[PDB]
C-alpha cells in the first residue's frame, strides 16, 4: 500500500501532504526532467551548468538516460506521490554529466552559485543535497564548510565504496550531514561487490534500496534505485520537513533532531569491517511524530 | 606555508587545471589581480594560461587551465593559501 521506505520513515499510506513548504532545497546532480508529472511545477531548473565532456567519442546524449540519476532524487525529495517533503520547493543545478560524471572545480562553482542565488534574493531555510562523491578534496571540503558556516544545511551521500566515508568528499566534511544507506531488512545495503560507506565520518543511515522514484523513461514512469544518493535524498527531505515546524533550528540542533528520532540499534554492526562498529553510528533516520 | 594537493585515487586526477585557493579575507579585486599576475609571470617563462573562472562568496581564487610545471611559481603568488588539482565526482 506504501512504499517500504516511506512507511519505515514514519514512526510506529503516506500521511504528510505538503510536509517542508517553507524550505528551499538545491539538488547539484544530473539534468532532470522537469515536466515529469512527479516534480513538475516543483523544481526550478537553474541556468547552472558546469559538467566534464562524456568518455567515449561516440556517446548519443539521450534525454531519458542523462536525466535518469537527478529526476528520481528530486522524486524522492518532493514527489506528488513518493516524494518525503511533499511542499518543498526544489532548484536543480547540473554539475553531473550523462555518465553521472563532474569535477570538483564545477561542483565548488556551483555551490557558489547557490550562496550567490541567496543573498540575491533570500527566502526560507535552505538544504543543499549533493549525490555524489569523489576523493578525499581539501578545497571541496572547506567550500561545504563555509556554506555550512554562512547558515546552509548540507546533505551528502556517503559513498557507494563499502569503505571508510572519511576518504571520500563532501563525506568527509564534519559540517555536513553524511549518509549511508539501509535496506528493508534495516541492514547496510550491498551494491555490487560494494555498497554503503561506513565509519566516523557518517552521520546516520536512511533506506537506500530498491526506492520508488520518478523514472526519466516517460512523464508518469516510475522506477527502484538503490544507493547512498537516495539515502541522502530522504535525509534532505527530513530535514526540510523538520526545518519547515521549526524554522529557528540552527545546524548543531537540526542535527540533534535527526538523531533523536532516528530508530537505534536496528542495524546488525557485523556487516561492517571489525574496528568500523563501534565508529558507525547505528541510526536510521525517521521523521518526528 | 602554501602547499600543492592532488587526489590519492590516481585514476579520478584531472590534470591541467587547478584551483587556486587564497587566504580567507581575500577581496575579489585581489583575487582577480593575483589571476593575472600568474599569467605575467607564466607568459614570461613562455607558458600559455586560461583563467577560467574567478571565486568569490565561499573561498576566494580562481581556476586555471596551464602546465603544472608552473606549480612552484604559483605557489609563491601574493595571498596563497593553497593549490589543487582538479578531480572527478561521480553520482551515488
Amino acid at each position: 500500500s506504501i512504499p517500504w521506505n516511506l512507511e519505515r520513515i514514519t514512526p510506529p499510506e503516506y500521511q504528510p501532504p505538503d510536509g517542508g513548504s517553507l524550505v528551499e532545497v538545491y539538488l547539484l546532480d544530473t539534468s532532470i526532467q522537469s515536466d515529469h508529472r512527479e516534480i513538475e511545477g516543483r523544481v526550478m531548473v537553474t541556468d547552472f551548468e558546469n559538467v566534464p565532456e562524456e568518455d567515449g567519442t561516440r556517446f548519443h546524449r539521450q534525454a531519458s538516460k542523462c536525466d535518469s540519476h537527478g529526476t528520481h532524487l528530486a522524486g524522492v525529495v518532493s514527489g506528488r506521490d513518493a516524494g518525503v517533503a511533499k511542499g518543498a520547493s526544489m532548484r536543480s543545478l547540473r554539475v553531473l554529466n550523462c555518465q553521472g560524471k563532474g569535477t570538483v572545480s564545477g561542483t565548488l562553482i556551483g555551490l557558489e552559485f547557490i550562496r550567490k542565488s541567496q543573498l540575491v534574493q533570500p527566502v526560507g531555510p535552505l538544504v543543499v543535497l549533493l549525490p555524489l562523491a569523489g576523493g578525499y578534496s581539501r578545497v571541496l571540503n572547506a567550500a561545504c564548510q563555509r556554506l555550512a558556516r554562512a547558515g546552509v544545511v548540507l546533505v551528502t551521500a556517503a559513498g557507494n565504496f563499502r569503505d571508510d566515508a572519511c576518504l571520500y568528499s563532501p563525506a568527509s566534511a564534519p559540517e555536513v550531514i553524511t549518509v549511508g544507506a539501509t535496506n528493508a531488512q534495516d541492514q547496510p545495503v550491498t551494491l555490487g561487490t560494494l555498497g554503503t560507506n561506513f565509519g566516523r565520518c557518517v552521520d546516520l543511515f536512511a533506506p537506500g534500496e530498491d526506492i520508488i522514484g520518478a523514472s526519466s523513461d516517460c512523464s508518469t514512469c516510475f522506477v527502484s534505485q538503490s544507493g547512498t544518493s537516495q539515502a541522502a535524498a530522504h535525509v534532505a527531505g527530513i530535514a526540510a520537513m523538520m526545518l519547515s515546524a521549526e524554522p529557528e533550528l540552527t545546524l548543531a540542533e537540526l542535527r540533534q533532531r535527526l538523531i533523536h528520532f532516528s530508530a537505534k540499534d536496528v542495524i546488525n554492526e557485523a556487516w561492517f569491517p571489525e574496528d568500523q562498529r563501534v565508529l558507525t553510528p547505528n541510526l536510521v533516520a525517521a521523521l518526528p511524530p | 606555508t602554501a602547499t600543492f594537493h592532488r587526489c590519492a585515487k590516481d585514476p579520478w586526477r584531472l590534470p591541467g587545471t587547478y584551483v587556486v585557493v587564497l587566504k580567507e579575507e581575500t577581496h575579489l579585486s585581489q583575487s582577480e589581480r593575483t589571476a593575472r599576475r600568474l599569467q605575467a609571470q607564466a607568459a614570461r617563462r613562455g607558458y600559455l594560461t586560461k583563467i577560467l573562472h574567478v571565486f568569490h562568496g565561499l573561498l576566494p581564487g580562481f581556476l586555471v587551465k596551464m602546465s603544472g610545471d608552473l606549480l612552484e611559481l604559483a605557489l609563491k603568488l601574493p595571498h596563497v593559501d593553497y593549490i589543487e588539482e582538479d578531480s572527478s565526482v561521480f553520482a551515488q
